[PDB]
């Protein structure tokens, strides 16, 4: 449905860790580069490891989401929500209403029970705001950025680093996800995250200017394997190719006991 | 046991200023500022001032009154018809381990 | 908003027991303390019964002591009282009262009111 | 330098957290292999 | 846990609940250098152990028992109120405080506030709130009136009067229980910076040994430490 090309986008800082003027190349779930990102514009979403929410102004419309295996009481299902003041997350478990939205709000569950945990923090979010959700070892991460932007047709042709903002200890199974809106009496891309190896830029600040992905074209895996971001004339060996075993067959020879 | 004591009942025409007045012993209402609840006859009694002068979010600014001594004094201004309901002082008792509630006034317009 | 339901209320015999049930919603129920008010037609309203946060019995009504019981459950979000040796001026109305203060030692108003329900003691 | 951030098949690449957390009896084979491993690159690196 | 422990009225043993303790630091070592309780005992637990080794879903019980019956209540241990009110696990990883209540939990008229289950079908399943209002029945001698055949009535007033002796008189007694959980959260409970000399140094997470000089690198305020080449730590926030 109206797919398109993110251009080198939803690369996170991997690690709260400053280096400077080191080209370092780390092996961590990021968004493979020129890959398929779907155009919206509310489905339950799978999760799949992780997602690269994007929105292209909103125009302040964007203002939640929601975490859930099953979406309703039997299990504890996570909770983001802006209530356009303040975020608001709780890991209750609710039954979720089919079509839950955002004066007209409250609506999106009935139950409230078993409550986990709470936390309120500063609002997260013309406007381009990007998102990385991840849950590695029952520590759910929010990484963003958010940064102005004209001619939003589709998302641009640049680089720009996530820097984290949340680690929230949940320790819940996250699979299934589906975006909040406002509805008042415009369009929210998403990505997924694969295993990928980058080779990660930093400047003199510690902030990530460029990244090349090592699994996009042998040019990329020639740069990883030098650590470098220009090679010289030459002939370079990258990698091994091996071919593998299909079948697996056993034979045997062709007197039963009485 | 020390009981709250309201007037029986109280009539005044719309416009006229009403006084109600709620008795009690000097360590129920000395200790606590008393709470007055408006209940409409049929109907589930309603908070009307909650630490004495001080009105809940949804309660008239007209309705007043100033708790003295061991007397506390409900004041009712700019009275309407349809305002008419029992009135009762809500006062916890130190001394006696209890919550005490008074008789009522019944307030009408004729 | 806060909805105080109110039920297991009925006509029942003297010598007999009856158990109230009230359901807390629109507000944390261990938050705030929780008490029972009765209110016979005719007559004033009579407070009854007080529970708290950590669920201790704040106390009982001197007329209903020993034969009331108050108990509540805050995962439920739900508080029972259980009535006993039930007789004729036993028989009101009883509200369910959301009390702002947990001690209610003082300063202590009641936000919401439940709707009730009679409690009828005959022979 | 940088192969002195392997396990070689102890359990940590560093010496303190493997005798903090190890019965000194116990933490003497991690240990060993650490000393094997390190020696061993070490005698590589002089060769070369 | 103060206020917890500083409520003004405490639950009866039929209506024990828990309370969660989770997202707060909770300072252990405080409880044992007030030294303000009569009994204190840990099972499974050391008082400086549990200050350096926390268990994530800590959970406080507040019951009112008779110093005397005190003893039953305790983890491997069987007794006619802990059988039908409030039941440990044996192998219990957690601490018990006790502390006289007679100046506030004990009335000269007497309290209806703390009731017991003298009787009830089964023995309590540990960790096992009671919740049987109805009288014995067994459909042997079943009716709202009391055959007197062990019948009668499960909850009974607890009387704790000034006159009372001292195992009479009511004890709070709180139970905290540890366990560990696949949960990351953990409720877990600080010297001086020497600079330009060799020390030992325990930042968040990361030790080692060296000289400490005020740095010109500006990290974002999201990065805790530095590295470089070869990955070596060389700056430290
Ligand atoms: C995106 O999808 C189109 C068809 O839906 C396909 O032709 C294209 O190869 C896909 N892009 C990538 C990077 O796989
Ligand atoms: C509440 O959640 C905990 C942990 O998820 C679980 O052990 C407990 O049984 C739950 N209780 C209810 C009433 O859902
Ligand atoms: C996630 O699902 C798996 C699959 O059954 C289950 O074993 C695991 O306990 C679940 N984890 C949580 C935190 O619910
Ligand atoms: C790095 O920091 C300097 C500090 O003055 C500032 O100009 C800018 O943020 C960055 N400059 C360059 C050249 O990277």
């Amino acid at each position: 449905p109206a797919y398109t090309n993110s251009f080198t986008r939803g690369v996170y800082y991997p690690d709260k860790v400053f280096r400077s003027s080191v080209l370092h190349s780390t092996q961590d779930l990021f968004l493979p580069f020129f890959s398929n990102v779907t155009w919206f514009h509310n489905p339950v979403l799978p999760f799949n490891d992780g997602v690269y929410f994007a929105s292209t102004e909103k125009s302040n419309i964007i203002r939640g989401w929601i975490f859930g295996t099953t979406l309703d009481s039997k299990t504890q299902s996570l909770l983001i929500v802006n209530n356009a003041t303040n975020v608001v997350i709780k890991v209750c478990e609710f039954q979720f209403c089919n079509d839950p939205f955002l004066e007209s709000e409250f609506r999106v569950y009935s139950s409230a029970n078993n409550c986990t945990f709470e936390y309120v923090s500063q609002p997260f979010l013309k406007n381009l705001r990007e998102f990385v959700f991840k849950n590695i070892d029952g520590y759910f991460k929010i990484y963003s950025k958010h940064t102005p932007i004209n001619l939003v047709r589709d998302l641009p042709q640049g680089f720009s680093a996530l820097e984290p903002l949340v680690d929230l200890p949940i320790g819940i199974n996250i699979t299934r996800f589906q975006t909040l809106l406002a509805l008042h009496r415009a369009a929210y891309y998403v990505g997924y995250l694969q295993p990928r190896t980058f080779l990660l830029k930093y400047n003199e600040n510690g902030t990530i200017t460029d990244a090349v992905d090592c699994a996009l074209d042998p040019l990329s895996e020639t740069k990883c394997t030098l650590k470098s971001f220009t090679v010289e004339k030459g002939i370079y060996q990258t990698s091994n190719f091996r071919v593998q075993p299909t079948e697996s067959i056993v034979r045997f020879p062709n007197n039963l006991c009485p | 046991q020390s009981v709250l004591t309201q007037p029986p009942s109280v009539s005044a025409a719309p416009g006229q200023k009403v006084a109600i007045s709620c008795s009690g012993s000097t360590s129920n209402i000395g200790d606590n500022f008393v709470s007055w609840y408006q209940q409409f006859p049929g109907t589930a009694p309603k908070l009307l001032l909650y630490d004495d002068a001080r009105r809940p979010s949804g309660i008239p600014d007209r309705f007043s009154g100033s708790k003295s001594g061991t007397s506390a004094t409900l004041g009712i201004t700019g009275l309407q018809t349809g305002d008419e309901a029992v009135y009762f002082c809500s006062t916890w008792d130190n001394s006696l381990n209890v919550v005490l509630f008074g008789g009522g006034t019944k307030l009408t317009v004729l | 908003e806060v909805q105080l339901v109110e039920s297991g209320g009925g006509l029942v015999q003297p010598g007999r027991s009856l158990t109230l049930s009230c359901g807390a919603s629109g507000f944390t129920f261990e938050d705030y303390a929780m008490h029972w008010v009765r209110q016979a037609p005719g007559k004033g309203l009579e407070w009854v019964s007080g529970i708290d946060w950590n669920s201790g019995v704040i106390g009982y009504a001197d007329s209903v002591k020993g034969r009331f019981i108050i108990s509540r459950d805050n995962a439920k979000n739900s508080l029972y009282l259980h009535m006993r040796s039930l007789t004729a001026e036993d028989t009101a109305l009883y509200y369910c009262a959301k009390d702002v203060y947990s001690e209610s030692g003082s300063g202590s108003y009641y936000d919401y009111w439940g709707q009730g329900t009679l409690v009828t003691v005959s022979s | 330098v940088k192969q002195l951030s392997s396990n070689f098949g102890a359990i940590s690449s560093v010496l303190n957290d493997i005798l903090s957390r190890l019965d000194p009896p116990e933490a003497e084979v991690q240990i060993d292999r650490l000393i094997t491993g390190r020696l061993q690159s070490l005698q590589t690196y002089v060769t070369q | 846990f103060g206020e917890v422990f500083n409520a003004t009225r405490f639950a009866s043993v039929y209506a024990w609940n828990r309370k969660r303790i989770s997202n707060c630091v909770a300072d252990y070592s405080v409880l044992y250098n007030s030294a303000s309780f009569s009994t204190f005992k840990c099972y499974g637990v050391s008082p400086t152990k549990l200050n350096d080794l926390c268990f994530t879903n800590v959970y406080a019980d507040s019951f009112v028992i008779r110093g005397d019956e005190v003893r039953q209540i305790a983890p491997g241990q069987t007794g006619k109120i802990a059988d039908y009110n409030y039941k440990l696990p044996d192998d219990f990883t957690g601490c018990v405080i006790a502390w006289n209540s007679n100046n506030l939990d004990s009335k000269v008229g007497g309290n209806y506030n703390y009731l017991y289950r003298l009787f009830r079908k089964s023995n309590l399943k540990p960790f096992e709130r009671d919740i049987s209002t109805e009288i014995y029945q067994a459909g042997s001698t079943p009716c709202n009136g009391v055959e007197g055949f062990n019948c009668y009535f499960p909850l009974q007033s607890y009387g704790f009067q000034p006159t009372n002796g001292v195992g009479y008189q009511p004890y709070r007694v709180v139970v905290l229980s540890f366990e560990l959980l696949h949960a990351p959260a953990t409720v877990c409970g600080s010297t001086n910076l020497v600079k330009n000399k060799c020390v030992n140094f325990n930042f968040n997470g990361l030790t080692g040994t060296g000289v400490l000089t005020e740095s010109n690198k500006k990290f974002l305020p999201f990065q805790q430490f530095g590295r470089d080449i070869a990955d070596t730590t060389d700056a430290v926030r």
